[PDB]
């Protein structure tokens, strides 16, 4: 096992959604090195590679999630913490 | 062209697999690559398999067949499908005893074919009742049956969400037939590992798909057989790995313990029986075997995490689960315990989340057992020469330990733990490596320890400073980091300030200890700045000769940051005097570089951090800015071609300006001139950003408003040229980003100056084109500008000039309003990711505040012009947006609506 700072929080999960359902949905983006769901239909997913997280935020956000029981919901996928710089070389810029 | 000659493909193959040279092996690869990409690939691969010269070429052919099926399946006429299936089945039949590495590739190909051939329904059934009776067919039939469920999650196949669901339940239907088949295989006397491994890998694979019946598997010989070979010492390493992986798969397949309790019970009891075999494996030096046991254990606790948490100790929550981990944790090899780290995180996270600390007391002893286990794992080798390196493989482990301790410490009590670790540090004549490791775990938690029980806390600090220099380098280092983490105890007990400082100063004067010391010094300066006016003499003296201590750039900056934080607390009178000395050492170093390899970055970064954090309350700094500007302007001008240096140059100037503010007006025009002249030949987008800062700082003063507008209009000419190029927006997102941060500062400091200008017309135009730019930073900057622009025709009606601004925006809205709304709606539905929706909604929102009735028409027109979607859906979306009373509702409307596309 291993962990990363390439983390997204997922929301709007059905209460019957398992971390295995979550991992199965998010693996479309890349390798999941840590996953977990909580009580309130919320979860975290950590990716081995940053670019795979970015894909998840871009492509898996607002998608149809189907739990193992068959419960469907449209989920929210966003980066946990301050977002990553978009492509191109880094620049120091004030934000918020 | 035409298909390559076989002699040629045979030549390229032998190179790729036997030619030691890198340049040639690469060349063969591309040609074989083009062969694979080509249409001839099918035919060549098929020939190579019929000829079956050797293992190499059959492997290349099998792989190519597989690749063409999982990427290029579309370019096959429907009629060809049945024949390709017949080829692959004949091929895997003929080549089954050639090499296993060839059978897998062909097996993979057949699986990829079945998943993509709806005309091949019931393929599992087809395959089994066709090959199960031939005893020599079984190894590749199992292989196909093994890779088929693995390929359902193939990123290489990327089957649609709906088609994938059909697939899985179709497979679920036949899971019995393969289990039945799987049972028959082991259903013999004295079966060898080779057959057993195929059975377990196959079973595990169908478990992972989540289509096996828990209730049928609970009472089934395969499970008993799994734990059986996992108990037997005689079993080989390879049979072990297969058996273990299948157990972890069985566990993983249990998603809800309640629905799969029979299976759950079977697995729980099964794994507890393995502790003897673990000890036997550790009795030998069979590390491969123990790693397997720790994974099975860790997977078990993961599976029953809910029960360990909700109802600990009782039944499913039987805490022997955790004990098995603590056994693994005691193992001298740290690669064993790190297997379990993710479970511990997840366990701690769950206990914390469900805040019912009534139960928490039961876990404390387990965590403190784990912590002591991790404490010894952090011990460096007694023959370690230097400081503890964080970069190496073991230093990585310590950090994962350090992080895990921070997250679990609440279950023990940070104070309880901190004191207890320190106590043990005089008993037993401890070797340096036992002290360091205890100091290390102490540093991990020293921040979270409550300063209420001050006596035990403040005496630990007193213990660390009385350590002699004679102690091991690594002990001096970690104690420096512990002290650094204990700045709040130096803040509450100011008498310890001078001893701590004196101790850190000693470490600073030794080369391999400097950075750790400088960081600790920075912490002290940051937390204890309130009363450190006395020590400033020393900090300044360090600064006067900073590059002598062999510091890292970061530790250096942090040091200067520290001294600047306390300079700001000094009496206002001495600030202006000391600040100039603080900067002079930098200015002198830069001055040398102008007459000098010359890279001014570090002194630019050191100047920048000084300004950034020399922030007193009143100004003394603008006096110093005059001293700085001439050397910066020449530095800037010398490296005006280099973006990286200029960017650091502008960063420095950004913070110098932010420090002062409306003062230091002596720099505005000479900087603007230099910026505009340089930007003319080198379009560094940070001049736009620097420009936005000057506008942010001097935009209200109407004396500067003309000069600032001239700056913008001058900067925009090479800017628009840039964005005018092919892929101009995509290639210069930094320019778009910084251009509209600039435009935004104008539109909120002096809007009318910008709106009545001629340059606003191209700016607005580029904004509308920029709304479809798929670049998050640049797009935020654009949406923000549009929002702030349109809001100007609504904002602050209390001031006089409101009616003028009202008219200017109305014109803009008249001219462009309907095109913007169409663009915004376009980017949401087709171009950009869902995270842009809240930014779009805010622009749309401002348009309603300006003229909702016109907007209702505009939006209606936009929804009218759309290239699957019912008229009812367009209507109620229009209904949702226009009837929104909060901005939030437009976003929800877009969120929902976007899904339709």
């Amino acid at each position: 096992s291993r962990r990363s700072e390439n983390r997204v929080v997922v929301s709007g999960l059905p209460p019957s959604g398992s971390w295995q359902d979550l991992k199965d949905h998010m693996r479309e983006a890349g390798d999941v090195c840590y996953a977990d769901v909580y009580r309130d239909g919320t979860g975290v997913v950590e990716f081995v590679r940053k670019e795979d997280m970015t894909y998840a935020v871009r492509k898996l956000d607002n998608t149809k999630f189907r739990s193992h029981e068959g419960e469907t919901a449209y989920i929210r996928v966003k980066v946990d913490g301050p977002r990553s710089p978009s492509y191109g070389r880094s620049r120091s810029r004030s934000r918020s | 062209g035409a298909k390559p000659t076989l002699q040629l493909v045979y030549q390229a193959v032998q190179a790729l697999y036997h030619d030691p040279d890198p340049s040639g092996k690469e060349r063969a690869s591309f040609w074989l690559g083009e062969l694979q990409r080509s249409v001839h690939a099918w035919e060549i691969s098929d020939q190579l398999l019929q000829i079956r010269q050797d293992v190499e070429s059959c492997y290349f052919a099998a792989q190519t067949m597989k690749m063409k099926i999982q990427t290029s399946f579309y370019e096959l006429p429907t009629d060809s499908h049945a024949s390709l299936r017949d080829s692959l089945l004949t091929h895997i039949q003929n080549l089954k005893d050639l090499s296993p590495v060839i059978v897998t590739q062909l097996a993979l190909a057949i699986a990829d074919l079945a998943l993509q051939m709806p005309s091949w329904k019931g393929c599992v059934q087809t395959l089994v009742e066709k090959y199960s009776n031939d005893v020599t067919s079984l190894p590749f039939l199992l292989e196909i049956l093994t890779v088929l469920p693995e390929e359902v999650h193939s990123r290489s196949l990327r089957i649609g969400a709906n088609r994938r669901t059909e697939i899985i339940e179709d497979l679920a239907f036949y899971s019995s037939t393969v289990v039945s088949l799987l049972m028959t295989c082991v259903e013999k006397a004295g079966t060898d590992e080779k057959m057993l491994m195929k059975v377990f890998r196959c079973l595990g694979s169908w478990f992972n798909l989540g289509v096996l019946d828990s209730n049928f598997m609970a009472n089934n010989k395969l499970l008993a057989l799994l734990f059986e070979v996992l108990q037997q010492d005689k079993t080989s390493s390879n049979l072990h790995e297969a058996a273990s992986d299948c157990v972890c798969s069985a566990l993983y397949a249990i998603e809800n313990v309640e629905t799969n309790l029979p299976l759950a019970m079977q697995l729980f009891q099964g794994v507890l029986t393995l502790e003897t075999a673990y000890h036997m494996a550790v009795a030998r030096e069979d590390l491969d075997k123990v790693l397997n046991y720790c994974r099975i254990f860790t997977e078990l606790c993961e599976t029953f995490l809910e029960k360990i948490v909700c109802t600990p100790g009782q039944g499913l929550g039987d805490l022997r689960t955790l004990e098995l981990l603590l056994i693994c944790a005691g193992h001298p090899q740290y690669e064993v315990v790190e297997i379990s780290f993710n479970f511990w995180y997840r366990l701690g996270e769950h206990l914390y989340k469900t805040n019912d600390e009534v139960i928490h007391g039961i876990f404390k002893a387990y965590i403190q057992r784990l912590l002591h286990a991790l404490a010894r794992h952090c011990q460096l080798e007694p023959d370690h020469e230097g400081v503890p390196e964080e970069t190496d493989d073991f230093g990585e482990f310590r950090m994962r330990v350090s992080d895990l301790v921070k997250d679990l410490i609440f279950l023990i009590g940070s104070m309880e733990c901190f004191a207890q670790l320190y106590s043990t540090l005089k008993e037993g004549n401890p070797p340096w490596e036992v002290t360091e490791a205890v100091l290390f775990i102490m540093a991990a938690i020293a921040k979270s320890v409550d300063p209420e029980n001050n006596p035990t806390l403040v005496e630990v600090l007193e213990g660390v400073v009385r350590l002699p220099e004679t102690v091991h380098t690594a002990v001096r280092y970690t104690s420096i980091e512990l002290v650094g983490e204990m700045s709040e105890v130096v803040d509450r007990n100011p008498q310890f300030l001078d001893p701590v400082l004196g101790y850190l100063m000693k470490g600073l004067c030794e080369k391999p200890l400097a950075s750790a010391a400088a960081k600790a010094i920075h912490n002290i300066c940051s937390v204890c700045r309130d009363h450190m006016a006395q020590h400033f003499n020393g900090l300044l003296e360090i600064a006067r000769s900073l590059d002598s201590f062999l510091l890292s750039p970061e530790a250096a900056v942090g040091l200067l940051k520290g001294t600047a934080l306390v300079l700001a607390r000094l009496p206002l009178d001495k600030i202006t005097e000391c600040l100039s000395e603080l900067c002079s050492v930098q200015v002198m170093a830069l001055k040398k570089l102008l007459s000098q390899s010359s890279d001014p970055t570090v002194f630019l970064d050191r100047l920048a951090v000084i300004f950034r954090h020399t922030n007193p309350i009143v100004h003394p700094c603008q006096k110093v800015i005059q001293e700085i500007w001439p050397v910066l302007s020449e530095t800037l001008n010398k490296h005006r071609a280099d973006n990286r240096i200029v960017e650091r140059c502008c960063r420095c100037l950004r913070f110098a300006v932010r420090c002062v503010g409306k003062g230091s007006a002596a720099l505005l025009q000479p900087l603007v001139t230099q910026m505009v002249n340089v930007y003319h030949v080198h379009q560094h987008s940070c001049f736009l950003y620097l420009g936005s800062i000057l506008v942010d700082e001097y935009g209200m003063e109407e004396g500067c408003r003309q000069g600032l507008l001239d700056m913008l209009q001058a900067l925009c000419i090479p800017t628009f040229q840039l964005l005018e190029q092919q892929n101009g927006l995509q290639n210069h997102p930094d320019t778009v980003d910084d251009l509209f941060r600039l435009a935004t500062r104008f539109i909120q400091r002096s809007p009318v100056t910008l709106l009545r200008s001629q340059v606003v017309i191209p700016i607005l135009q580029w904004a509308i084109a920029s709304t479809t730019l798929d670049h998050r930073d640049a797009n935020c900057s654009v949406m923000r500008f549009l929002r702030d622009l349109i809001h100007t025709g609504v904002a602050n009606d209390h001031e006089e000039d409101f009616e003028l601004r009202k008219e200017l925006i109305g014109q803009v809205m008249n001219q462009l309003g309907q095109q913007l709304v169409s663009q915004l709606l376009h980017t949401c539905c087709f171009c950009l990711p869902p995270y842009t929706l809240p930014d779009v909604a805010e622009v749309l929102w401002e348009i309603m505040q300006v003229d909702r009735p016109t907007f209702c028409r505009w939006l209606e027109n936009s929804l009218k012009g759309l290239p699957t979607v019912t008229h009812k859906q367009l209507t109620d979306f229009h209904k949702q947006v226009t009837s929104a009373e909060e901005c939030k509702q437009v976003c929800w409307a877009l969120r929902d609506f976007t899904r339709l596309f």
